[PDB]
């Protein structure tokens, strides 16, 4: 399946992924420690005054002076005196009131007539208290300052370690993704090179290139999604809930309600947004298609005045686009960020309710630090929810692209083999009962059989032009082992390796594709062995076909366009040059139908007079000069054989030569 | 900010939507300041002894009310703004298409199809992004940021506020810097990926050559491996992308830590409470998004200004030279005078001048012969009034060509171009393209006159069969016949055929020409074929060479004097 193969490629480079996850985990732990440090700083130091105090002799440094009386805190005690003037510093509104006497029990504190009255339910009890001045409160807050430049230092110290590891994990997840995609692109291209011509002849080049390049970018986005959005946030959320359960289990089990919420919202968003975004993408493609059809066919519209109806169709598509886009806007409004803000405010509600209930009875004294920690953690929790949800909605297109690639990778009937080039063939080609049905139903070749001689085999002609011709170029090597047999020098074509067949053949297409790079690179194709020999053959090329342009005075001219950058004739010159460079042992030239028959073709004719010096130069003799200058001629009757003879065809069937003279 | 001055027509037309949206947006940006301060007040009340369940119910109810208000108002401003954005995209698609429809070949000769189709996709999306998300980031960067700042200052503390906010502008400028560098390196890697795509397309298209000369597992594998190692230099992008999150985390964590520490020092000095400190950490979480939004607004408005300039360069900076300002004419009896007319396209500075002197009358079939590239199509292109008018004059039965109503004029001409282009529709709809009224029996007679109907009922799955966009059962002659049938279904006063007959041999096409000339019954017809068979039946024939009339007259005078006519008549057969 799709996910199985993605896991297969990801288990490769497992060291980088495991390193990334570990660095991530450390960074997450470090980053999430900070709010727990804030909890410590709140509940211990800033709320330590709320904790009980004792009176002891001023021997320890922890003890703090209060109007000449030294009071030491319970948590900070060394057990010198128990129940020795127990004291409470309760808070009445914005005024911390000192209660020297041992407070019996907490409650709703109120200050009346310079006396503190504490009420708990029905019962109430009063004590004497004195309002503290700013200085006194600060002095009592002094036995914490010393311990607050460790908590702060820890927060600072665990925030500059997390940062480096966070950089590390993001880089490693990236590196792992791009390396996996590198391996995937290399594997796909190697499998392309093994695959047959039939796959290319079915669909255009665009689908192939999309599978190699564009779909692999989609898979890169998938891997970065899964790793940086799902896995990262998953580990983050796990650590967050770990901390929340270490803080308050009862409230954390409320906070876990967000996970079913995310499940529900991401499921609904998928279910609807897949439909809406599919329709938007389809309609946008339809709109761009309408614009391209219009611009290409504007003159025809103007001629017949179809512009009003065309604009009506365009506005129909555009208004449907606007409808679906507005519906998706409604969904995203109700269910992307506004919902996050809702969840955030409701979380604050749950906090206020729970901690208010704590502020009732006597469980709300040390808990406000937990409130701060929850408030800090939940913002970290609700941030990536939108990213998770949107990427979950977007995963389906990436799974589609990945499946389209793994269809290509999992294809069978590959042409894998070696390339023996041990000896040069003589070129005694022959055929016996050769019948090849490319369309399985339709027979394209009907028992063709002819014996080419040892060189000077120039016998090829289409069925009066544009009939059953070019497929014979495909007959030898691209399609094989259907029926009949074909031999070269007394040995079978099918038994030999296909690269061994191609090791000595050389073909000029009807549309020679000029490769990128230099003209020397376009000819030699950057062959490693043929570096200096490319220049040695370039001497022969300039001697035979001189550089009339000669823009850089060498072979450094970069090829700019795919074909006919300089002239249509130069394309053929480069093609014949590439043919003569590799091997003149066997070669099949183009049909030259597309060419205009300018004077430059005469130079190509001279190149033919060079190129026919080689061994067994097949030529689809469409041109009159190619017909007359042929050593032998073989016109085919729809894959069958009319006859053989340069003059015998002229004698018997005068209409063929006359028709080719009329056409050419 | 400049682009918002340019789109004043859009905001003036839709002032109500944007006014309502900005009102709700400022209202909810004010209302978001209340939940954290209420939480802080609740903490301070809990710490205080006066806490009661009535306070709990009050804070809970107020939170629910503010929550629902923020959700509802959020939905409505999102709907209004982003509906305005999608609506601007609709309007600009409509404007661009209405411009392209009312624009002649010259504009396409200058501006390639790729650029115009790019304007319809990227530039409109950028402009719509500015009217939507751009306005939003302008609001959230200025008003939300300053509201957060002023609330943190007044309602909590000014010392804390100015201490804690010091790293956030550093975050803002760092985000702008990293965003710029990511854009540069992503452009570089995208260029590398484009190179990879070009090389793979070259290998795929030239796969026969890569197989023929044995470079299957030798050279193209090395090229794809090396270029994939170059596309692996998106690690240079990752080095900058991976500083985006940790820089933010570092600065924000420092801001939280400043807030915590200084708040814990101010609570010691009795300048703050715990709840105000907690509310500060909440507002610090609110404040992060604006500091991103500043950089995103800069990028968005710059890209939108560029896109709007690019759109208006076509829309506002182009106008067709075609203005029937005062039509006072009626359907003319084919006495069309070209006594002198001369012009060029912009492809030369009046050097390769086409320079013609001719006249025709109703029923005068005007065959036009010549070699390739020799002006034959150019004269009818001038008759079609696609380009601005040449020197001299073309006159229709007394009135010049320029004064004729353009719609009526272009409706007189039933024109079959050399490129039989189909619209990727059904054959019936392609034929009714000419006569866009409701279908009747005339379409069957019209396609029967084309002579392709005998093949159309059987071979291409009947009439209702998709053709175009690679269609089904394609053929150039069949497309030519469908084009001729389209022209016939238009029922033109003036028929023009440019090389449509050349696809099929002269044996059927000559009979088709004869049947057309029989059916028209004296309507004007122009024939432009490289062959001379159809031309032979023309009552008037002319031969052009180099954009100049070599000879003109009947077929007999050409066969006597013009050697090119007899020689080409003999060469084809
Ligand atoms: C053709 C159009 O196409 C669109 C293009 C972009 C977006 C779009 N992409 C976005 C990414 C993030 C945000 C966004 N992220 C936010 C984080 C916090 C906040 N708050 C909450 C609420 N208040 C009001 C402001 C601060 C708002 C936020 N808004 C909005 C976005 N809007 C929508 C439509
Ligand atoms: C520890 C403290 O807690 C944290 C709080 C917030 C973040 C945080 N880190 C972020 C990194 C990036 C973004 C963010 N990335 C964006 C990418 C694109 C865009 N827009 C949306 C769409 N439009 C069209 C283009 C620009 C906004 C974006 N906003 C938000 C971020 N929020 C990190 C820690
Ligand atoms: N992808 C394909 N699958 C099956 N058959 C194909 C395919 N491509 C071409 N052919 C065969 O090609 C035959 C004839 O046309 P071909 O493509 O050989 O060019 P042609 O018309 O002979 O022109 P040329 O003069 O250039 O050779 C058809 O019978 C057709 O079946
Ligand atoms: N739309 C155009 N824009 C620019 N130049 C043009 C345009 N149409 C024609 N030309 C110029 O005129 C040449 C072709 O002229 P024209 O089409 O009159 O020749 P033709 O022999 O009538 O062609 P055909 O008879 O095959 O249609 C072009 O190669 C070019 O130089």
């Amino acid at each position: 399946k799709i996910g199985k193969t993605l896991w297969r490629y990801a288990l490769l480079y497992r060291k980088l992924l495991i390193t990334a996850v570990l660095l991530l985990t450390v960074a997450v732990g470090a980053e999430l420690t900070g709010p727990f440090i804030g909890k410590k700083m709140i509940d211990d130091h800033i709320l330590g005054i709320e904790k009980t105090w004792y009176e002891a002799a001023e021997k320890d440094k922890n003890a703090v002076q209060f109007h000449g009386v030294s009071y030491v805190r319970e948590d900070r005690l060394q057990e010198p005196v128990s129940k020795a003037k127990e004291a409470h510093i309760y808070q009445v509104g914005m005024a911390f009131y000192f209660v020297d006497q041992a407070v019996s029990f907490d409650g709703n504190r109120t200050v009346s007539d310079g006396k503190l009255t504490i009420t708990n339910g029905d019962k109430s009890r009063a004590y004497a208290a004195e309002k503290l001045t700013k200085q006194e409160l600060f002095q009592f807050y002094q036995p914490e300052i010393k311990g607050m430049v460790l908590l702060i230092a820890l927060y600072g110290g665990l925030l500059v370690f997390s940062v480096f590891f966070q950089y590390g994990q993001h880089y490693l997840l990236q590196m792992s993704a791009n390396r996996i995609i590198q391996k995937m692109r290399q594997d796909v291209f190697s499998h392309i090179q093994k695959m047959p011509i039939r796959y290319f002849d079915n669909l255009p080049a665009g689908k192939v290139v999309a599978r190699i390049t564009n779909d692999t970018e989609a898979i890169r986005d998938l891997y970065v999604t899964v790793l940086s959005t799902f896995v990262t946030s998953g580990i983050y959320m796990f650590g967050i809930f770990t901390a929340l359960f270490l803080l308050d289990v009862k409230l954390a089990f409320v906070a876990l309600a967000i996970v079913p919420i995310i499940w529900l919202w991401s499921v609904i968003y998928r279910r609807y947004a897949s439909y809406y975004n599919q329709k938007i993408r389809s309609i946008n493609s339809d709109i761009n298609a309408k614009m391209n059809e219009s611009i290409q066919g504007m003159t025809i519209i103007q001629a017949f005045r179809h512009q009003k109806e065309t604009m009506r169709e365009f506005e129909e598509l555009n208004e449907s686009h606007f409808y679906f886009q507005n519906r998706m806007l409604n969904l995203n409004s109700l269910m992307s960020h506004n919902l996050v803000n809702v969840i955030r405010n409701l979380a604050f509600v749950a906090l206020i309710w729970h901690f208010g209930g704590a502020s009732l009875n006597a469980a709300g004294i040390v808990s406000i630090g937990v409130l701060y920690a929850f408030v800090d953690y939940l913002n970290r929790l609700f941030q990536p929810i939108t990213g998770i949800v949107n990427q979950f909605s977007k995963l389906e297109l990436a799974r589609v692209s990945a499946g389209r690639v793994f269809e290509l990778l999992e294809e069978k009937n590959t042409e894998e083999a070696g390339e023996p080039a041990k000896e040069r063939a003589l070129g005694r080609v022959e055929f016996r009962d050769v019948s090849f049905a490319y369309q399985e139903g339709e027979e394209v070749l009907k028992h063709i059989s002819f014996t080419a001689q040892k060189g000077e085999t120039v016998a090829l002609v289409g069925h009066t032009g544009s009939g059953k011709s070019s497929i014979l170029n495909l007959l030898f090597r691209f399609y094989d082992a259907q029926k009949g047999d074909v031999l070269i020098d007394g040995k079978s074509i099918y038994n030999m390796s296909r690269q061994e067949l191609r090791s000595h053949m050389g073909i000029v297409l009807q549309d020679p594709y000029l490769f990128s790079g230099t003209i020397g690179s376009n000819v030699s194709l950057d062959d490693e062995r043929m570096t200096e020999e490319e220049i040695k053959n370039a001497l022969r090329q300039v001697g035979a076909e001189p550089l009339l342009k000669k823009l850089p005075k060498g072979i450094n001219e970069p090829v700019i366009e795919k074909g006919s950058t300089l002239s249509s004739g130069e394309r053929q010159l480069i093609s014949f040059a590439r043919a003569l460079a590799f091997d003149p042992a066997i070669l099949i030239l183009d049909q030259a139908t597309a060419h205009i028959d300018t004077e430059t073709e005469a130079v190509i004719q001279k190149a033919l007079d060079v190129v026919k010096q080689g061994r067994t130069t097949f030529v689809i003799a469409h041109r009159l000069s190619t017909i007359r200058n042929a050593d032998q001629i073989l016109v085919l009757d729809k894959g069958e054989i009319v006859e053989r003879g340069n003059h015998e065809e002229l004698m018997a069937l005068e209409g063929q030569y006359y028709q080719m003279y009329e056409l050419q | 900010f400049s682009v918002l001055k340019k789109l004043g027509w859009f905001f003036k037309a839709y002032w109500l939507r944007y006014t309502i949206a900005i009102v709700l947006l400022l209202a909810v940006n004010v209302i978001e300041m209340f939940p954290p301060k209420l939480l802080g007040n609740a903490i301070d009340d809990m710490k205080a002894g006066a806490f009661t369940a009535e306070g709990l119910l009050f804070y809970i109810g107020i939170f629910f009310v503010l929550t629902a208000a923020v959700y509802i108002m959020s939905y409505f401003w999102m709907h209004q703004l982003f509906g305005g954005a999608n609506l601007m995209e609709k309007i600009l698609r409509t404007k661009l298409m209405g411009h392209l429809l009312t624009m002649s070949p010259p504009f396409y000769e200058k501006n390639r199809t790729g650029d115009l189709m790019a304007r319809g996709t990227n530039d409109l999306q950028a402009v719509s992004l500015t009217t939507g998300f751009g306005i939003l980031t302008l609001v959230d960067s200025t008003m939300f940021m300053m509201t957060i700042f002023l609330t943190m200052g007044f309602l909590i503390s000014w010392k804390l506020t100015f201490a804690a906010i010091i790293p956030l502008p550093v975050m803002a400028i760092a985000i702008s810097l990293y965003g710029s560098k990511i854009h540069e390196r992503f452009t570089e890697a995208q260029n590398a990926f484009g190179a990879l795509n070009d090389r793979v397309l070259e290998s795929v298209s030239g796969v026969r050559v890569i197989r023929a000369y044995v470079q299957e597992t030798n050279d193209v594998r090395r090229f794809n491996e090396m270029t994939a190692d170059v596309y692996q230099k998106n690690m240079k992008v990752a080095f900058i992308d991976s500083l985006f999150e940790p820089t933010v985390k570092l600065l924000v964590g420092a801001s939280y830590l400043i807030g915590l520490g200084y708040g814990a020092f101010l609570v010691f000095r009795n300048e703050l409470t715990l709840g105000e400190l907690v509310s500060f950490n909440v507002y610090l979480g609110m404040m992060i998004w604006p500091m991103f939004a500043i950089g995103e607004l800069i990028n968005v408005m710059q890209r939108g200004n560029a896109s709007l300039d690019r759109v208006n360069e076509t829309l506002s900076y182009e106008t067709d030279v075609t203005d029937p300002k005062q039509p006072a004419d009626l359907k003319e009896p084919g006495d069309i005078v070209f006594s002198h007319v001369s012009f060029t396209y912009p492809s030369s500075t009046s050097d390769n001048l086409q320079d013609i002197s001719f006249t025709v009358r109703k029923g005068q079939t005007v065959g036009i012969a010549g070699k390739t590239g020799s002006g034959k199509t150019t004269i009818i292109k001038q008759l079609l009034r696609q380009y601005p008018p040449g020197e001299g004059s073309i006159t229709f039965s007394g009135v010049p060509i320029q004064q004729i109503p353009l719609d009526r004029l272009r409706g007189w001409i039933g024109y079959v171009p050399q490129d039989h282009l189909l619209f990727s529709r059904t054959v019936k709809e392609n034929i009714l393209y000419g006569k866009q009224d409701a279908t009747d029996k005339e379409v069957q007679q019209a396609i029967a006159e084309a002579h392709f109907e005998k093949d159309l009922h059987m071979l291409p799955s009947g009439l209702e069969t998709m053709v175009g966009e690679k269609g089904v059962a394609l053929s150039g002659g069949q497309k030519q016949r469908i084009s001729i049938a389209r022209a016939l279904m238009a029922n033109p006063e003036i028929l023009i055929l440019d090389q449509s007959l050349s696809a099929v041999d002269a044996k059927t096409e000559a009979a088709i020409i004869k049947n057309i000339r029989e059916n028209r019954k004296g309507k004007t017809t122009f024939i432009l074929t490289h062959r001379l068979s159809a031309v032979e039946h023309a009552d008037l024939i002319l031969v052009m060479d180099g954009g100049v009339i070599a000879e003109r007259g009947t077929h007999q005078e050409l066969l006597a004097n013009n050697g090119w006519y007899r020689e080409q008549y003999e060469r084809q057969q």
